[PDB]
């Protein structure tokens, strides 16, 4: 039996089981300090609607606070198909302030584009669920959504907000609140009489500590390797016919940054980062007489066909001299998430990784855009020649070429995510270094 | 000879089975006791 | 006059778990 | 030009990355260790094999130490396409472990599915189902071998191997008990199938020998290996028709430091079904047509994840008289617990609240200890059952708090809880540390 | 009341658990690196580029280390959606790797299916098939850019990072052979398609930059690289087609310690074909309409998880005439090892041993070394293939030890085994350690 | 085991003295030690008529 | 196979037709070991 | 209707006196036993 | 376990004395009432100690 | 086996094997006689 | 449909010059081709019969 694979030892095994350093039959688990984690309701400090701005105060319940869900009551105005990712679509700007000083801020479009890139597998069916309708309910279905905050405290607890920490310190969220949800108040740009306004509830997870860690945390000085996101938006330079435009976008980016995404979409309808098409499931009614190409079939707005998507190629420059050399837009679609993430990423949302685990939080390379004169993404957009209602033309054409439908994506969104250090002393908090 | 020994096919020298008694001890006992109760445990005296 | 695998030292433990004997009758 | 252009563009900022540095990770060390082979060794069955039989199997001692077990069935389907939902492990009605006649673990077919439905996920879940299911269609009469791995604190983690080698003095056992009925192969529905064949089953045990000087090692030396247990007591529910929302105080007879507390609601007659029946195509048998009926699932789908048709409205833990954490909505338990601690999607019917950062993880990660808890009570509320399960128009389009009225066949209540627990091996004798 | 009624209920029993702690899971420290810059640059191929064409890759030194390469193709088929299945790793027939003079690896078309069909899960297969792949349902005429990543040693994980800077004289080259035929770009099964335009190819290699402090190490300092290899060699079996249940033992030549063997049967006329073609739904061309032909797959769904399709009845491995493990049936190498070892599924028709804990991993996890065995069979036992391939009723509706009479063309058996060896880098000269 | 007669169908007692119906003690079960001592009843399936 | 005039009546290196069947090839080799035995415990002295 | 066999697996014993298991218990010993080798192949008988 | 079936058991010390050994079995009529007779006993045929 | 390991391991085949060598004159046949049916029994002769 | 390989393990022992081989019918003393109808390869052909 098995003894026969121990008998056949032999000299390249000098390298692998030679004076053992460890077995695989014999582990130890460490200790842990004792402590337990509650969920508690913060209050929201201001008139939950569409369209306004609420803030909410941190409660010091306990020693630290850690995953933050923000919960949505919505019904919605259309039969199924006609949604897509409505509550983080209302969750439109979640501001994340530690002592007065500004130090996180998040949109709805960030929170599509980090489940377009790094939120993956089951987690990424399971974060659908939680923000969409999945299982084609009908007009005046009622559903509570959770939209789990992506901040750098919120998903390890290594990177957990020591409350008691910070005495001296507000920590607070403020919430914008889109005016216009598709599917649930608005169809496109089509007002839906009688759609309810949204019930909002933040729950919280704190962690409660034993004596001895709460009083270390309490009286010693602290440093957290924080993430930060930054975002300005741009417009698009899509060509219509004939040509492939060019764009040279003049970037405002500082700090060792981990990656740049960026995505190109269609203002009016959340996610849409491809051009309409008459193939299944790229537009309403595709595929029947009633199709049309300037409405999306909503429910399936994400699609994996690249040749929907504007990018022919994208290099980044730094101070006159190119990073790397010019790449198709399938590759960033396609082979740095492979690399970095071993995910998946819809056609039209873009990475570019300086770091080779993004994913992780320990540091694995960087950028650092403060010591940069001169950062510039420039883009070749695909020429925007094909019939969007001829699936013949569509699904039968070169890689240089897209959709006429594409000159609707006309916003730019290029985000990137950076390192910085969060100290914390004495019962006050602040970055020790902010550009 | 036209070979040397190659040094495939090689034995385990001595090689002894598993330990295994045919006795199936005792159960070993817990060391803590079984928990009672924290409010009103071994009785409450009651006077006359 | 045991070979190792036939158990662990008893030592440091008094359950009273197993008996002494001649093993023969 | 290219990546000198940043590594020259250095500063301040960089030094808490770079500044330093104590490793560097494009020179991996690997760790050398102990030589070790891996054999498969089929096991004897002590008793007859058969519907509704317990039997049981010793485990021959011809290696080291135990990782994996995997119990072989070979099924003859009774039925079509559809008619079956796991049924391996539904065969598989319970198992427990027993070393030197103490009890360790206890494991019920629908905790097997509860896992599998809570913690096994993506590709993973997939193939286990096509080790316990039949997922291609097949038709009535096709034989199929299916493969059951079991999941005890030592099956699918090398590091609690039990150590065969150190247990010279106890004997180690499975008791296998096997289920009556079937879906799909023994019984439809509740009507036998006429000529329905009996399994064959076998159990398969892993083996680790290990080599010279580890062997004496582990045969000589005293062990305390940390592992898991399942506890599990069986209740019914208070599932409400018309008007009444419903709350069930459940007081737990839970013990010891554990993990998590998870729970679903079953329809004891549909294994597998945690959720109501309505007339949504592949919810039910015939859904969409003239033939759609709402008593029977269309079982290849039995499993949702439409939370619509769960009974659970609003649950909270109350320990001692005090609330464990704020009242939170069944919808919670579904999908946001599993979300911040697992990794997966639970489907619908299936619940989670976790006492631990890492439940699904093998080191522990905070915990939950029941023994020094006066009174740990499940507070469960319950959605309304108004819903006319046969009208996709009241299926689909209703509001929160109410559910299909065919969710009150869930009648039964399954509430678990993963334990901590430490296995002492000593001068070849096993037992466990803490009672209770 | 809530987490500090939890937090108080401390006991004995927790003093395995939270008694004299250890670590706190709430506040982590991270290592600082030593800096670098990742680049992707264009190698120079060196040849004509086209179908049956031999072109070589000499990566220039423009960087200290080399880490991941993806090779680019552009096609553009002459089907419509199905008619291509994986091309642009079909056309990726043969990539040969060399440093120093040394063949360090070899991999295959089939071996990069086999990969994708074992170790690349999730999400994640699913992007490698839109990376290789015509998936959104394309028609004639659409051109697409593909991306094949190589995987050998350096490429998944930079702790094994190819350090040019420490190979001053020796050169590091890729041998690419292209296939002559493409399924569905200039090929429909035999028949050619007019007009078919030649691919385009581009090698694009990661380009890993040090700072001044390390990489003078680098340059300057002796290494060993604890490295996988693939070795291989294809041969022929034979089932037949009725009365007999064949047996034949497939004689083995490797050497070194060695993490797995894995195995397929395939038809060389349809690449990735490990099964049986059927008239069932993705079986083959039209299956399910009167066009039903089992002879030619509907290529796109060639991959399948149904068992009943596959030839392997069971296999053993006998190591020096000693049986490695008791004989186990095909299911067990195609779905229960991939779920040991892996986590994922395996399609039918791809087969596992694994003698590695954990195979997908790089920290030596369990080897066989075969170099001390003279020699090492795979007996291989098959089903009959007497099941008309046409006819559901038999395909979806018999036995275990049967398939259709289509699998009998699954004629070639390639056995893969994947091993360690140490790569050692000295003033700049490579080479393996052990060579066999 | 621990009387010796007969009992009547629908009456079921479980023994921890070795012979209950006699005064001296003879093994008990001590229920101010256990936190709680529950008894699980399975039912039989009424469906004969 | 069905005619005894030359089943019967044939030279050394001819035989009958359905000696094809006989495609299962056995071969068995007996040889020595050792089987120690010493305070309880056993086992093959050249193990493999 | 074939009927399944019924199997019964008879050992034979030497119980020995006193002296001589006092031995065999306290003494070591090597006995020179069989073993047989076995795997299955198959032959390739022409036709004609 | 069947009809003319030999069976046995090793006891093993899940206890320290052992105090009383009782024999069960399933079993079902081939006939109708007063067609038996103490039939557990005619099928415990042989015990053993 | 002893102690789970495997001393030696026959087939059907291999008893037919040294029958058909190493038994010779009245123990092959009683061999025989107390492996087959010799008498020329006929359709439901039942034998241990 | 296929292209066969073969793995044919040599057992030689001592200092050689060279491997030669050759594939052949056993009928036929010396043939190592195959038979095709082309002229002096088979027996009549370039010819109907």
């Amino acid at each position: 039996g098995g003894l026969s694979q121990l008998v056949a030892y032999g000299a390249q095994d000098v390298y692998l089981t030679g004076n053992p350093q460890i077995t695989f039959f014999k582990t130890v688990y460490r200790r842990y300090t004792n402590f337990a984690i509650e969920s508690i309701q913060q209050t929201i400090n201001g008139s939950v609607g569409f369209g306004n701005k609420v803030s909410t105060q941190i409660s010091r319940n306990g020693d630290l606070i850690t995953d933050i869900v923000v919960e949505f009551v919505l019904t919605k105005g259309g039969n199924g198909g006609t949604t897509y990712y409505p509550a983080e679509e209302l969750l439109q700007d979640v501001e994340l302030e530690i002592g007065g000083q500004r130090i996180d801020k998040h949109y709805n479009d960030w929170f599509r584009t980090y489940d377009a890139l790094f939120r993956m597998n089951d987690d990424r069916y399971n974060y659908r669920r939680m923000t969409d309708w999945v299982n084609n309910e009908l007009v005046g279905a009622q559903k509570r959504f959770y939209v789990p905050l992506i901040f750098f405290f919120n998903q390890t607890p290594g990177l957990a907000l020591p409350l008691i920490a910070l005495q001296y310190h507000e920590v607070k969220l403020y919430f914008t609140l889109a005016s216009q949800v598709q599917g649930v108040n608005y169809n496109g740009s089509s007002a839906i009489a009688g759609a309810a306004q949204p019930t909002m509830s933040v729950w919280v997870d704190y962690i409660f500590l034993d004596t001895q860690e709460r009083t270390r945390f309490a009286q010693l000085p602290h440093e957290y390797l924080i993430e930060q996101l930054q975002f300005t938006g741009s417009e698009t330079a899509t060509p219509s016919a004939t040509t492939q435009a060019s764009q040279n976008i003049r970037l405002n980016f500082n700090h060792p940054t981990k990656y740049l995404a960026w995505n190109f979409n269609n203002p009016t309808n959340y996610g849409q980062y491809t051009a309409l098409a008459n193939i299944p499931g790229a537009c309403s009614g595709a595929g029947t007489a009633a199709a049309t190409v300037t409405t999306p079939d909503y429910g399936n707005t994400g699609t994996y066909n690249e040749q929907l998507a504007v990018l022919d190629s994208a290099k980044i420059q730094l101070n006159g001299q190119d990073r790397f050399a010019t790449r198709k837009g399938s590759y960033f679609n396609k082979v740095q998430p492979y690399q970095s993430i071993g995910g998946v990423t819809p056609a039209g949302v873009y990475l570019y990784s300086f770091a080779l685990k993004p994913a992780g939080r320990q540091p694995s390379g960087t950028c650092n855009f403060s010591r940069i004169d001169n950062a510039t993404l420039s883009l070749t957009y695909k020429t925007c020649s094909i019939d969007a209602t001829s699936p013949a033309a569509v699904l039968g054409n070169t890689e240089t070429v897209t959709a006429n439908t594409a000159t609707l994506l006309t916003a730019l969104n290029i985000y990137a995510k950076n390192y910085n250090v969060l100290r914390i002393m004495s019962g006050m908090g602040g970055l020790a270094y902010a550009n | 000879q036209p070979r040397g020994y190659a040094g495939l096919r090689p034995y385990e020298k001595n090689y002894e089975g598993i330990a295994e008694a045919d006795v199936s001890a005792l159960q070993a006992r817990y060391l803590d006791q079984t928990r009672g109760r924290p409010r009103t445990g071994d009785g409450d005296t009651e006077p006359i | 006059p045991k070979p190792s695998p036939e158990a662990a030292d008893f030592a440091q433990f008094a359950p009273k778990n197993l008996q002494a004997q001649n093993f023969l009758t």
